[PDB]
């Protein structure tokens, strides 16, 4: 059974370099090439190239030729990917891939080694360090919505309640966005009758453990 | 966008059949064999079909593939719950410099409740933030199903792109989805326009919310 074990998630500053690993097992490592593919947020995967595990010669897709380096340590049947001068656009999941060797004769060193993929290694290019969120109010008959914008914190998670936990009906706390800074921001919102806007008290309670941050923020219209 | 074109979202009730188009060009789909991949969270990407229509050991025969002219297709006949996933077509392209190219992905949902367009709420920046010499527009998107949306912003009547950050859709407690989009401005840019608009497209239909200073 062909197996590819990839190294753990990485957080690196822009301008830095990173080296990720792909440990292969279950087959003859030097008889079958390794292919590399990444997928950035939102986008479809992008093929980066392959490396001949016999000769060691790498071939790079046009768009990855330069800052990206495929290498090997055949003695531990591991393929490596190194990226230099990391950019925001390098933030992605990086996959190694090879053949269902059973279906490709005794030896194959070409770009068709795309049958079996590792679980992927997330590389996040970030200059963020531990930081508490800034909290700002969100204000706009029928129903209306008010809330709290929990802005620029790191790392996850933040917890949010309303009126000390007493208010739960119509509360929706949204999963955080990860911006290119490496900081997170999220929003939590209470849907309420419009008449309650500015006639009733709404305080959001935001706790960010890593920074020892507790913030209570009252939210009113306008 | 991607080199080969896939519908973002395809759906059916269990047992129904769906197809996923993959539209390319002469230099790719038109001349080379196509692979299909299935992406499930917590699971490595999985080869579903190779050389257009060949199933690896284990892939059920309700999955079938074909290619004609410059397009390929993935058919799933008799949708089951475990088929809910993102699907990607891929092919070698001789044109660019030689590289595999991928579609942008297709989310297949096995419908368990009626399609629901999203609720969209757009918040302007607060006085507090503007006082801090910053500005964030907040576009929140909930209760949509299937869980796929695309978000476009516009300053007055012009598209912006810059300063936009959008989350992936995430499942809610009621099995519909939520997403959010943030547009970062300067206080000046906020005041120097008549309005900003957040446009959310879901299953082909766009909903627009607008705020003004």
């Amino acid at each position: 059974q062909v197996q590819l074990v990839q190294s753990g998630s990485e957080l690196k500053k822009p301008g830095a370099s990173v080296k990720v690993s792909c440990k292969a097992s279950g087959y003859s490592f030097t008889s079958y090439s390794i292919n590399w593919v990444r997928q950035a947020p939102g986008q479809g995967p992008e093929w980066m190239g392959w490396i001949d595990t016999n000769t060691g010669n790498p071939t790079y897709a046009q768009d990855f030729a330069g800052r990206f380096v495929f290498s090997l340590d055949t003695s531990v049947t591991t393929a490596y990917l190194q990226i230099s001068s990391l950019k925001a656009g390098d933030t992605a999941v990086y996959y190694c891939a090879t053949y269902y060797v059973d279906l490709w004769g005794s030896y194959r060193q070409d770009y068709y080694g795309m049958d079996v993929w590792g679980h992927g290694t997330l590389v996040t290019v970030s200059s963020a360090s531990t930081k508490g969120p800034s909290v700002f109010p969100l204000a706009p008959g029928g129903t209306a919505a008010l809330g709290c914008l929990v802005k620029d914190y790191f790392p996850e998670p933040v917890t949010v309640s309303w009126n000390s936990g007493a208010l739960t009906s119509g509360v929706h706390t949204f999963p955080a966005v990860l911006q290119s800074s490496g900081l997170y921001s999220l929003s939590s919102v209470v849907t309420v009758p419009s008449s309650s806007l500015g006639t009733q008290t709404y305080i959001c309670n935001v706790n960010h453990k890593p920074s020892n941050t507790k913030v209570d923020k009252r939210v009113e219209p306008k | 966008a991607s080199v080969v074109t896939q519908p973002p979202s395809v759906s059916g009730t269990p047992g129904q059949g769906v197809t996923i188009s993959c539209s390319g060009g002469s230099s790719n789909i038109g001349s080379n064999p196509v692979n299909w991949y299935q992406m499930v969270p917590g699971t490595a990407p999985k080869l579903l079909l190779y050389t257009n229509n060949q199933r690896p050991s284990g892939v059920p025969d309700r999955f079938s593939g074909s290619k004609s002219g410059t397009s390929a297709s993935l058919a799933i006949n008799g949708l089951q719950s475990e088929d809910e996933a993102d699907y990607y077509c891929a092919v070698w392209d001789d044109s660019l410099s030689g590289r595999w190219v991928f579609g942008g992905g297709t989310k297949v949902t096995v419908l368990r409740q009626p399609k629901a367009a999203p609720t969209v709420t757009l918040f302007p920046p607060s006085s507090e933030e503007l006082q801090a010499n910053k500005a964030t527009l907040v576009c929140l998107i909930s209760d949509f199903y299937p869980g796929a949306v695309t978000v476009a912003w516009k300053a007055d009547s012009s598209p912006v792109k810059a300063g936009v950050e959008t989350t992936t859709p995430s499942k809610q407690s009621n099995n519909k989805y939520a997403a959010s989009s943030y547009l970062s401005l300067t206080p000046e840019q906020w005041k120097s326009h008549k309005s900003y608009s957040c446009q959310v497209t879901h299953e082909g239909s766009t909903v627009e919310k607008t705020v003004a200073p």
